[PDB]
């Protein structure tokens, strides 16, 4: 269902993390380390992208 | 230019009235949305 | 120099890590909450959605908006339309935006890049969709599908992260105080070992152990602060500061004034 | 639904002061001043100065209910000695303890 504008926890930013994290995964193979150099230190901002459901893609299947 | 109702498939624009059939200019399948309005809505980001 | 002292650490361009001494928690507490809820800033208030063939519903994409940050450089000269003696809003204290996209390629993707300006800044650089983006273009709102249309409008306005927490330029900060337990302003929980079973914090390397030798001292009080700005973007962490400390004054102003008053 | 409009919570309303100063009969030289739309960010920062100013005889304040962004605040002084003032004055240090805060933190910030 998309990505949050700014962490519920703490409040940073995390629009722009997402082209970039499912990249660093296809080829970089990455998880801990990708999101360590995305900037994202502390578990509160964290969480938000390691447990988003992006359904949208589904979604988007659908006609109108 | 205007439009009242679109199709689920053949999306075309139609507009009617009582007893002038409930289909569409194509596709027999009945069903048609009821389009936008014109006067934008106003929402809160709450 | 003399009483109280300012002594920055590592800071950069989304960050400030620092150290406050020669002040009372009181105050370093009172000046924390009032970054993180009472700085002005800038944020969409009002959305006249004009076309949306999204999945996502209107208010759904209304909020989102909300959120993202804007410019708020000289976010000070301004005035709430509400104030503003104009019936509604305006250039003189509203900011218009534009957004239409349509879908043509049978996945188009939404950026906030998309964004105009169409409204009058009243000549200051300010209401600006802050991209620090290496491309310009952060924020992707969203895809759709073949003939998806979306047409948008947006209105910046004022506000803080007390009306609302999509102003807040913030977004967490650290606070810490006697990294070693010396004040005994709290009592460690531990199996036991407290010093092997509770984690040292990156902080204990800028003060000196304790040293068992020395008997407790009691009339010590909170004195030097560890603390960290971590912000969003438009404004630049040390007005994000100063303007905290003015509004603060702005407050204190009219402590002082509203005494006047009833005096 | 039933929760007022977020913007109550700093704008007087029509005709409603900021303060609210009432004088003690409990106890001579003392009184109990009601803040209107504030909290602990404001509040807990003057009694805190207080303690500094060793002529202050008692300082507290109060939240009478989360709901409402108000609070109490009861002081007490010595004699002849009138508490705003000492009010104004440790607001003042607070604005000097600032100023030189806000100079000291500009002087230190150039040198980068
Ligand atoms: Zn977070
Ligand atoms: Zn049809
Ligand atoms: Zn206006």
């Amino acid at each position: 269902m998309i990505i949050p504008v700014r962490c519920f926890s703490c409040g940073k930013v995390v629009g722009d993390k997402w082209d970039a994290y499912l990249r660093l995964l296809e080829e970089g193979k990455q998880e801990g380390d990708a999101l360590d150099e995305l900037k994202l230190k502390r578990y509160c901002c964290r969480r938000m992208v390691l447990t988003h459901v992006d359904l949208i893609e589904k979604f988007l299947r659908y006609n109108p | 230019y205007g439009v009242k109702y679109t199709c689920g498939a053949c999306a075309h624009n139609f507009s009617l009235n009582k007893s002038d059939p409930v289909r569409c200019k194509e596709c027999g399948h009945r069903v048609i949305y009821k389009a936008r309005t014109k006067r934008m809505s106003k929402f809160l980001t709450t | 120099s003399k009483e109280p002292k300012v002594n920055i650490i590592n800071a950069q361009d989304d960050e400030v890590e620092l150290m406050l001494s020669d002040v009372n928690l009181s105050l370093a507490n009172s000046l924390r909450r009032t970054m993180l809820a009472e700085v002005p800033t800038l944020a969409i208030d009002l959305v006249e959605i004009k076309m949306n063939t999204s999945v996502l519903a209107d208010e759904f994409i209304s909020h989102r908006l909300g959120l993202i940050p804007l410019v708020s450089e000289d976010v000070e000269e301004m005035k709430y339309s509400r104030d503003c003696t104009c019936e509604d809003y305006c250039d003189e204290c509203s900011v218009v935006l534009e957004l239409s996209a349509r879908h043509e390629g049978e996945t188009t993707d939404v950026y906030s890049s998309s964004l105009i300006k169409v409204s009058g800044p009243g000549n200051l650089n300010v209401g600006e969709p802050v991209r620090r983006d290496d491309y310009d273009q952060g924020i992707l709102l969203c895809k759709l599908r073949n003939h998806q249309e979306l047409n948008i409008r947006c209105i910046a306005k004022k506000g803080i992260a007390k009306e609302h927490a999509k102003w807040s330029p913030c977004s967490a900060i650290a606070f810490e105080y006697d990294p070693h337990n010396k004040l005994k302003h709290t009592d460690f929980w531990f199996e036991v070992d407290a010093k092997k079973e509770w984690p040292d914090s990156k902080y204990a390397t800028w003060e000196e152990p304790p040293k068992p030798g020395e008997v407790f001292d009691y009339k010590a009080k909170p004195n030097r602060f560890y603390m960290t700005v971590e912000t969003t973007g438009s404004l630049k962490a040390n007005q994000v500061f100063s303007r905290g400390i003015k509004t603060l004054q702005e407050k204190l102003a009219n402590v002082l004034f509203e005494l006047e008053n009833s005096r | 639904m039933n929760a007022p409009d977020r913007f109550e919570l700093f704008i007087l309303p029509d005709d409603v002061p900021k303060l609210k100063i009432t004088p003690d009969s409990r106890v001579p030289n003392c009184i109990i001043i009601k803040f209107e739309r504030e909290d602990h960010t404001l509040a807990n920062l003057l009694r805190e100065e207080l303690a500094l100013y060793p002529d202050v005889t008692f300082v507290a304040y109060k939240v009478e209910h989360p709901l409402f962004a108000n609070f109490v605040m009861r002081l007490q002084t010595e004699e002849g000695t009138r508490p705003k003032q000492a009010l104004e004055r440790a607001c003042a240090s607070i604005i000097n303890k600032l100023k030189t805060l806000d100079h000291k933190f500009n002087e230190e910030w150039n040198i980068k």
